[PDB]
This record gives structure tokens, sequence and C-alpha cells, in this order.
RNA sequence: CGCAAGACGGACCAGAGCGAAAGCAUUUGCCAAGAAUGUUUUCAUUAAUCAAGAACGAAAGUCGGAGGUUCGAAGACGAUCAGAUACCGUCGUAGUUCCGACCAUAAACGAUGCCGACUGGCGAUGCGGCGGCGUUAUUCCCAUGACCCGCCGGGCAGCUUCCGGGAAACCAAAGUCUUUGGGUUCCGGGGGGAGUAUGGUUGCAAAGCUGAAACUUAAAGGAAUUGACGGAAGGGCACCACC
């Protein structure tokens, strides 16, 4: 069954990308999919996105450029020490220069960078590039 | 069998006629000390057999066009023949007859025409 | 390394089927696997009906037929080339044929 | 590209796809693009000035260059109703 | 339109198309153009869009304009149905050849004696003259293409959709387009008709 | 899948022939009807898949039998959808 | 020609069905059961997968009966061979079959855990539903019915494909794996010693489960490639081959 949602989106997602595709309709979605997308949004890893009202859970149609190499999650959703961020970015971003991991903060769902100016911390959601 | 001619052979007699055609004729003789005043050839087994070869291919030539050879009489010939158109041929007579649909095809494709009725079965697959 | 994707022959949606004895070694192959090859044949045969229709009474008459559906095991059915080893490539194909039907004028 | 003050470092910018937006990489030859004519309005007389589109060998081996270049040429015209 | 105007459609050519019986489309469809199709006949045969087999046609031809060497745009055939045609296109705008068996590492491979380096390809049937389809996209060279409704898309970047199950159909296309190629950078001149009769275009075959 | 759809605004046709479960946004493919049976002047609703044995209002009379799908509704009837 | 016994359900019968798997083809009736579909029915998280525990589990074998037609693990025979305890012939055993208990294993192979999503074309076929001023079959029209064409689910599969995977063979799953992170469970760490020793456990028995070491040894092994070679198949060619 299912565990999570968020994992299929994003995998949805890339192999939208790996086609060649430059749209997907993602379900069921959630907050924490919005949010996430989102921050791709910001970055400008994707374009625009629609959430449609069926009666039961959502379902999202997301217009993707491709700038996208890679949106991944992880799981499971590990603690997170301010410098194990350091450490994430290393293990999973391309370079030191860009790439953004996400993580759910008490403060928020952010890219690390906006993680690392506010000065909080948390658990690890995903990345992309 | 035991004699059939090797390329070194039936390639000079493709080439001869290719540049030879109006030259050459139909009987061994006479090709045989053309191909003393055309081509420089070793040994005159080689130049006989060369001779006869070109002759054999010569007279199928001179009774339909064969396999890979082009000379520029036989290209003007050829040009000449496709030339041909009568009365031609689609007319097709007074009224296309058609199969409809392809009637609802121009119905609906804002064009007037010619017309006949017969377009009815269905229709099976294999 | 596996040969055939078909395995044997046929089967995918069972485990298990009935087996059949070899019309030659008696032999015992499951009947997914196993040549199978009709025979209508004739109980006159060749020469024989011109003196059949002959000596017969009745206007005509017109030829019974023996039937029989044999079975053969891969290798009396190879040994007596009801089938012969193809090509990596030529294996692949299911299909059937010849080119006139032999009936009296082929081989 | 940039360096230290500014500058433009190393040695090339490619191209990119006129259907995915995804880098020509630059020994894919199984890719190219198309230029179209510009036409001196009216009709006929071949202007210049091309209009053209670049297809990457991904999408044109997948069996689209052809219709990415209507959706290219249309939405940029000539072609219509497509 | 778009171009502005004239260019639009001419009842004189969906006459000519029509007669030529280009729309008629095959019965298996094929994904990938869809799009083309007008409307299923009943007892199974597909109604191509004239409109957009038009429109199409236009923009090839438009493309076979902009080459600035016309002879280094290869219109090729090696089905019958289209010999002739192909053969008649090469001789009216630029336009080299290549009519048969294709011949292969013509594309690839300098040494060989009908090497060609188009600019661009326009072939007759893509499942026929695959082999010229494949070559050109070891080198980078676009194709124009001949397309009924169930023809391979690889590799094709613009379709003109057909019928080149024969008849007219293949010959009027290859006229139409020498036909527009002419008027556009050309010198036909007044998108007015043709002094040449479209049966130029059209297989030849046999004797008795 | 050539990398064109509006995955958004669907064509009304292909969402209409697709799964119920399988629509852009969900909805059902089943619908409603009132039905006749002249003797009787008034009218019962019915649901086009039904099961019961839908009787009419007074007369002991039938109005369809049941199926692996929709009702078959009975000989000599007649039937309006129908709303919104 | 009849009749008895026991056995078994041929042809029809398929890259066809069902069943968790093992497995399952005569008729008909009863008994409950199982999936798919349809479904604007009902509940509101009931749920995914699993140490321990447990159900089923082809064959042989074992316990006691029935039964032994057929064929036949052993034996005795006739041939063959230099040897033949074999293959081959014959006689023929337990056994095959059936009932009530054991037993728990089969290249029990799809050699491929199970569950969920996503990524690709076409046509079959079992089945359900849906749609057609399509065919044919009827009555006075029907309700019928079987088909053709299309659509959609969920089956077993197939076919063709420089997506992508893999060492390749291959693989639409063995894809979405260095750009390594959807859930969970199990087993392996060179080859032999070894499924062996030893203790435990289960078994009437035969045996099954768990499972070492000492020592031994530098390759064991996989895949593809190519010859050589064949009492494998189509091939040829020559009086150093036959005719």
């Amino acid at each position: 069954v299912r565990m999570n949602v968020l994992a299929d989106a994003l995998k949805s997602i890339n192999n939208a990308e790996k086609r060649g595709k430059r749209q997907v309709l993602i379900r069921p979605c959630s907050k924490v999919i919005v949010r996430f997308l989102t921050v791709m949004m910001k970055h400008g890893y994707i374009g625009e996105f629609e959430i449609i009202d069926d009666h039961r859970a959502g379902k999202i149609v997301v217009n993707l450029t491709g700038r996208l190499n890679k949106c991944g999650v992880i799981s499971p959703r590990f603690d997170v020490q301010l410098k194990d961020l350091e450490k994430w970015q290393n293990n999973l971003l391309p370079s030191r220069q860009f790439g953004f991991i996400v993580l759910t903060t008490s403060a928020g769902i952010m890219d690390h960078e906006e993680a690392r100016r506010k000065h909080t911390g948390g658990k690890i959601l995903g990345f992309f590039f | 069998m035991g004699r059939v001619r090797t390329k070194t052979v039936k390639k000079a007699a493709r080439v001869i006629i290719e540049k030879y055609y109006t030259r050459l004729g139909n009987d061994f003789h006479t090709n045989k000390r053309v191909c003393e005043e055309i081509a420089i050839i070793p040994s005159k087994k080689l130049r006989n057999k060369i001779a006869g070869y070109v002759t054999h291919l010569m007279k199928r030539i001179q009774r339909g066009p064969v396999r890979g050879i082009s000379i520029k009489l036989q290209e003007e010939e050829r040009e000449r023949r496709d030339n041909y158109v009568p009365e031609v041929s689609a007319l097709d007579q007074e009224i296309i007859e058609v199969d409809p649909d392809t009637k609802e095809m121009l119905k609906l494709l804002d064009f007037g025409s010619l017309s006949n009725l017969q377009v009815t079965q269905p229709t099976v697959g294999m | 390394t596996k040969k055939r994707r078909n395995n044997g022959r046929a089967k995918k949606g069972r485990g298990h089927v009935q087996p059949i004895r070899c019309t030659n070694c008696a032999c015992c192959v499951p009947k997914d696997k196993a040549i199978k090859k009709f025979v209508i044949r004739n109980i006159v045969e060749a020469a024989a009906v011109r003196d059949i229709s002959e000596v017969s009474v009745f206007d005509a008459y017109v030829l019974p037929k023996l039937y029989v559906k044999l079975h053969y095991c891969v290798s009396c059915a190879i040994h007596s080339k009801v089938v012969r080893n193809r090509s990596r490539e030529a294996r692949k194909d299911r299909t059937p044929p010849p080119r006139f039907r032999p009936a009296g004028a082929a081989p | 590209m940039q360096s230290n003050a500014g500058e433009f470092v190393d040695l090339y910018v490619p191209r990119k796809c006129s259907a995915s937006n995804r880098i020509i990489g630059a020994k894919d030859h199984a890719s190219i693009p198309m230029n179209v004519a510009e036409v001196d309005k009216v009709t006929g007389r071949f202007n210049g000035q091309s209009k053209t589109y670049a297809i990457c060998g991904a999408i044109r081996r997948m069996g689209e260059s052809d219709d990415s270049i209507l959706r290219l040429a249309k939405s940029h015209g000539i072609v219509s109703q497509n | 339109s778009g171009a502005l105007d004239v260019l639009q459609m001419k009842e004189e050519d969906v006459l000519k198309f029509l007669a030529a019986g280009t729309h008629l489309g095959g019965t298996n469809l094929d994904f990938q153009m869809e799009q083309y199709i007008y409307k299923r006949k009943s007892d199974g045969i597909y109604i191509i869009n004239l409109k957009r087999t038009w429109e199409k046609l236009l923009l090839a031809a438009r493309a076979i304009v902009a080459i600035e060497n016309p002879a280094d745009v290869s219109v090729i055939s090696s089905r019958n149905t289209g010999q002739r045609a192909v053969l008649k296109f090469a001789a009216a705008t630029g336009a080299t050849p290549i009519a048969g068996r294709f011949t292969p590492g013509t594309f690839t491979n300098q040494i060989q004696a009908a090497f060609r380096e188009p600019r661009l390809l326009v072939v007759t049937d893509p499942r026929a003259d695959h082999q010229p389809l494949t070559e050109a996209s070891y080198v980078n060279l676009p194709t124009i293409a001949l397309c009924n409704t169930d023809s391979p898309l690889r590799y094709v970047d613009i379709a003109i959709p057909c019928n080149n199950k024969g008849a007219h159909s293949v010959g009027l296309m290859w006229w139409m387009l020498a036909r527009e190629v002419l008027r556009m950078r050309g010198t036909i001149s007044r998108e007015h008709p043709w002094e040449v009769m479209p049966d130029l275009y059209f297989y030849r075959d046999p004797e008795e | 899948m050539p990398l064109a759809k509006d995955l958004l605004h669907p064509s009304p046709e292909e969402e209409k022939r697709k799964h119920k479960k399988k629509r852009l946004v969900q909805s059902p493919n089943s619908y409603f009807m009132d039905v006749k049976c002249p003797g009787c002047y008034k009218i019962t609703t019915v649901f086009s898949h039904a099961q019961t044995v839908v009787l009419c209002v007074g007369c002991s009379t039938v109005l369809c039998q049941p199926t692996g799908g929709k009702a078959r509704l009975t000989e000599g009837c007649s039937f309006r959808r129908k709303q919104h």
C-alpha cells in the first residue's frame, strides 16, 4: 500500500522530465507535496502547478520546463543537527554551489539555504537540482 | 562448366561496351581487331577471351537491355520511349462513382463534384 | 543459459498438465510439450483405388479415411526428422509451411 | 560561466533543444535543427530570414521532431489550426 | 493564414487532392499520427485532413527554400510509385536524387561513390526508405517525409500525411511540393496555377 | 504519449471513454430516470443499474429486472432522464 | 457374440481456463466456497509485510483393509558384449488404484519474495460491463441469440521496439540503482571438507530440520566469442571416395 505520497509525486515528476514530458498529473497530493512543489517553484526547477479538487485527496498538474536533472525524496525523514546539514548537502548535491537539500523544520518546510539563514534545523524531506 | 569467365575478363567486357558500343559489333572477328585499337591487352588468349565475352554481351544487348550495362545510345532510346500519354485514361467518363462517405468526404469538404452512390457492407478482418 | 523462453513447450498459467505417451518410445511427456501431428489417409492408398473401384459393386462408393492423431516425445520427433534443429534465429518462428499441398505430385 | 571579475570563462555555451530545453551536447550527431524561410508576407518571395528550431536527438528518436516543429511553427507562425 | 492570405487553401487544390485520393487514410492509425486524422469512414478507413495535409506541405516547401544550394536537398524514393516522381522534383528545383537501392554508407562513409552531404532529406516512405532515414540520423540532417497514417515517425521532422498506398497521391504531393517551392524563393510568381500537368509526376510501368 | 496533452483540460470525448475511477477528477458514469406504464399516470424514479426488482407505486407490475449492469427496463415503458 | 473385474476419462484440448501452491478435463444432482465486473449500497483507517506458531503440500516409502485390471522398483529367465549383474526380450514382485493414519520433501523453475506507484507501441484470447439509424438468424413485430466494429476494467501470455536495465544471454520488468534512499521479509561472502561431524528436535520406520571444525586448495564458477570435433541436421566436392 502507501507509506508515503511525496515519494510518488517526486518519482512521477522525474519520469516525466526523463521522457521529455512538459506536464504531469500527480495523485494524490498533500500539504507537504504542495510545500515541496512550492520550494522547487521558487527556484525555477518547475513552472506553474495546479491543484485540482476531486472530492477526495487532490490531484496536481505540474508544468515543467527542463532545468531539472533530479528531485529525490529521503526516507526515512532523518533528524538533522545543523552540522549534519553540511554532511547531507555534500552527500547528495552536484556542486557545493547549487542544488538544494529541502528539509522540514519547526519553522517551516524549507531549502537548506533558507535553513542556514534562519538558523533552525530539523528532519530531512528530500532534494533537487 | 568448366568455362566460367572470370572478373578480369568480364570487367573488360562491361568496360569496353560502356565506352565503345557504337564501334563494337555482332561478330567476334572484328571486335578482336578492335580490342587491339582501343585497349592494351598483354596476351593474345586474353584479348581473344575478352573480345569473345564482350561479343556474347553485344549479341544479348542487341536483343534486350542487359542487367548492368549503360551506353549513350541506350540512354537516348529509353528517354524517347519514356514519353507516352494518350486520350488519357482517367476521364473518368462523365461522373465519378463514389463510395459515399467519400461522398461525405466531399460533402464535408466544401466541394461540388460529380456523383454516384454504392457504398455498403461490413467487413471482416483477417 | 536458458534457450527457449517457452522453456519446453507452452505452459504459462498452470504448473501442471497430464502427460501423454510417445507413439514410438512409448515415453512420457507433458501434453503441453510434445510434437503432435494429425494423420488422415485413405483406407486404400495410391495405386489400389483402380482395382478397388473396378472390383467393388456399388456405383462409385467413395473411400473412407483412417484418422490418427500422433504424439511424439522430443527425441523421436527429432530422430525421425518430424522436426529438425533450426538456427538460433529460426527457432523463434512458430509458423507453418511448404509450397503446394503435396497430395500426389509432391516429394 | 562567470569568473572572479565577471569574466566569461570556459569554452562554449551549447544550443538548447527547441522542444525540451535540454543541452545539445556536443557529439550527439543524431540531432539537427530546421531553418524555416520567412516570406515577404503577402506570400511567396522567400525572404531570408530564417525562423529556426533545434530538436534534440532524444525527441527525434522518440518519434517527435515533427510535431515539435509544429508546436514551434504555429505558436510563432506560420501554421494555424493544426 | 499566417503568411498572410492567398497562401490559404484554394478550392482548385483541394480539388486535385480529393481527385488524387490523398486524404484516404490507413486503417491502422498509429499513435503519433492521430492528429492528422479528420474522421473514420464506416467500413474502416480514415479520412486525412487535407487542410492539415495542405499546410504542412507548404511548411515543407518553405523548409526546402532556405536551403541555399538547391542541389543539396535530397529527394528520395526506393518505392516505384515515387521514382519518376522524385526524378521530376530534382529536374525542376535544384535537388539531387536518390532512387532505388539507397546504398548503405551514403551519408556516413566519405570513401563511397554515392557519398552525399545533404542539408535536407525528403523521403517518400519512411518504412521502405528506413535506411536513408536511419543514415540521416547519424549525421544531423533534417527530414521531410511522406507519411500515411501508419508510418514510422522516428527520425522524421515534418510529415505530410498522404495515402502512399499509392496511385497519384504520391504523384500529386511531390508535384505540389515542387510547385510550392518554385513559387517561394524560385520564380513562378503569382501563387497562380501550373503550365505543367501533374501527370508528369506519376509512376510508369510495364509493358505487355 | 508524445509530449503533448493539456493534462489539466483533457478532451470531453476521451475523458468520457475512460474508467470512472481514471477520470481527470473522478465522477460516475450512471444516471436516474422517470418511468411511465400507461395504466398509472404517476412516475417512479429509477436508478440506471438496480439490483432490486423495482415495482411501481401501486400495481404489482415490474419496472425492470437487474443484471451485470444497467437494469433492463420492461417492454412497454418510457423514460426521461433526468436532472442537472 | 455376450459377460465379469479393475483401470481411466482419448479425439474435441489451445503460448486456452481455474485454483494460495501442490494440482485440476464423462453425465447429473446436492453442499458450501473463490476471483473478476457492475454498483450515486455499507464501515471510516478497518490497513502493508512478517521471528515465533500454524494450514496445505506431486512422487516414492511406511500402518491396516479393500484391491491388484493394467503396467511394473526386486528376482529368475533369452539374447547382445571381450566382460553385462544393464539397455534389448520374457516371466514377474512390492507398488500402481482406493480408504483411514504417517511422512514434509521434488531442476515443488517463471531456477526470478510479497505489496504500492511511475515509465511504451500493436494485435490476439478467457471474462464482465458499456455503446452501433453494422451483418445474419423469426412470427405479424418482438423479447431472443450468435457475430462484426469500438470502448473500459481486471487474466495468462505474445509480438516489435538503440527509453532504461544487465557481464551478457536476455529483461516492459530483471525499468525507474553512484544522479546509489516507496514498505516489508528471507538468504549469501572463493572452492572443496558437507547438508558431513556433534547436541537438540520431529518421525513407527525410511528419514527431515538446525548445522561446525580440523584439513584441503588458486581457482571453482558465469557469460559471450571462436575453432577443433561429433555414431546432431542440410550441405557439398574427388575413382588418393563410391558407382
